[PDB]
């Protein structure tokens, strides 16, 4: 999965 | 400014059309027209602001990084030598990216940040702050990429005081912002283990907090976390 | 034009990049800019075209759709009078993609089509200007709706026409032509029968030409055979 | 569904 944020 | 003959009212209500039509330059550039009206932004026009620009940004970058791993694998032993062309076009849409970042940039400095004394609207534009600086830093290779990250990690910092002052530990701008410093960490700044210690006390904190929370602000912070989670799975 | 000083084979390496990045306007420019070097295109040149082309006017046309929905739903029986808002951002869409639209017929008509002689490239171009005649069409409403209808019908037809007597049923192109011609008849032309009619005949004819394929041309022909039997399901 | 063009 790509990391995550926002 | 081409939107300065435009009510700002009509600004906003065309930057909610072109978000409902997936038109983020058209919704950025509406947005960009609003700023520069002067006024102040509300908690719903903020949210307009950063979702455009994201979403503008979030494609170049995506762009970006197709490109730059085409250039890379130009570059490997036996590789058949092409030309300028990758390295041109990368070029291309870098400067196009670095372009957005700085302006805004600019807008937050010019001048949503020195007139935003309410924690949820510091800390919101201090978080842009970082993120767009994370961007120009993802892209950095010269003289002033050490000074690129130093300027990302004093504007999380800065917010990430004002949070921890001001906001309870469930408030979805604090989880995010928290979130993007921790990713800040993870893979601009060299360490990982602030990442992950960061990402944990955060959500740890946060789920000690739920229990105060209405219904419906409970599955905003939840939300959150979750993301929180995701990455502390994929780096542990 | 600003890719006058890029060489023809920098524009197509580069039209495939922005392809593999999904920059499409990129590539509808890069690809504008190899057709006013004045040289015919190849095959697969042509399909870097006319895929640019496609995505870039696809998004205008489905953000118009999105707007004039809103508008629509503005101007029913009981809606709260919002001002001239969503009927600006609604034109503002459609004079951008007209203007697509237009750049489009203007590579094809200077002069693509006039030099084109082999039936893939004549009739792969005359489609091109039937599809993009017929995007206009889908936003007319004044004195000049029923000859932009007509031009879409008459590119349509002289590509039929070609591609009837010189290519095989089952070859792409033609089947790619029958299925959109078959679409103007459903929704520009208020003609379904006609609609139907052809996407019925087109499958069915090449259907009984694919025992004379490769695996490989069994599988491109198929694929869009399938498209045309969707719209017969759709329709009946 | 939206019907298919090309
Ligand atoms: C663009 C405007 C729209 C789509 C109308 O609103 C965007 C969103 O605006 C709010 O959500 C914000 C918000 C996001 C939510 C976490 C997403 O909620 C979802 C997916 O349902 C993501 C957005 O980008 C936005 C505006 C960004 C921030 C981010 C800003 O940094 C500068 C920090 C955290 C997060 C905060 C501000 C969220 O409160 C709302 O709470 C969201 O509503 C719900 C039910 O979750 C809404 O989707
Ligand atoms: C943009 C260039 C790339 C992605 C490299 O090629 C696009 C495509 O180019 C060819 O496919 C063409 C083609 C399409 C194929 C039906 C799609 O094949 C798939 C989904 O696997 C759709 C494309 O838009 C394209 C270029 C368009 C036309 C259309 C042109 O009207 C003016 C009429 C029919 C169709 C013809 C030209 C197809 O032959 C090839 O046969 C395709 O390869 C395979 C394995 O199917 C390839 O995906
Ligand atoms: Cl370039
Ligand atoms: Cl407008």
């Amino acid at each position: 999965q790509w990391r995550k944020s926002l | 400014g081409a939107m300065g003959s435009m009510e700002r009212a009509s600004l906003i209500q065309k930057a909610k059309l072109a978000e409902q039509a997936e038109r983020y330059e058209d919704m950025a550039a509406f947005m960009k027209g609003a700023v520069e009206k002067g006024e102040e932004l509300s908690c719903e026009e903020r949210n307009l602001l950063s979702v455009a620009y994201k979403n503008v940004v979030g494609g170049q970058r995506a762009a970006w990084r197709v490109l730059s791993s085409i250039e890379q694998k130009s570059n490997e032993e036996g590789s058949e030598e092409k030309g300028p062309e990758v390295r041109e076009y990368r070029e291309k849409v870098e400067t196009e990216l670095q372009g957005v970042c700085d302006t805004v940039l600019g807008l937050l400095d010019s001048h949503l940040i020195k007139e935003a004394g309410d924690a949820e609207s510091r800390v919101f534009y201090l978080k842009m702050k970082g993120d767009y600086y994370r961007y120009l830093a993802e892209v950095a290779t010269g003289d002033d990429k050490k000074r690129i990250i130093d300027s990302a990690r004093s504007a999380y910092q800065e917010a990430m005081d004002i949070s921890k002052k001001e906001m309870p530990p469930t408030n979805p701008i604090r989880l995010g912002l928290a979130l993007n410093f921790s990713v800040f960490h993870y893979e601009i700044a060299n360490s990982p283990e602030e990442a992950i210690s960061l990402a944990k006390t955060t959500f740890d904190e946060a789920m000690a907090d739920l229990h105060t929370l209405s219904e419906d602000s409970y599955k905003d912070s939840t939300l959150i976390m979750q993301l929180l989670r995701d990455n502390l799975t994929l780096w542990t």
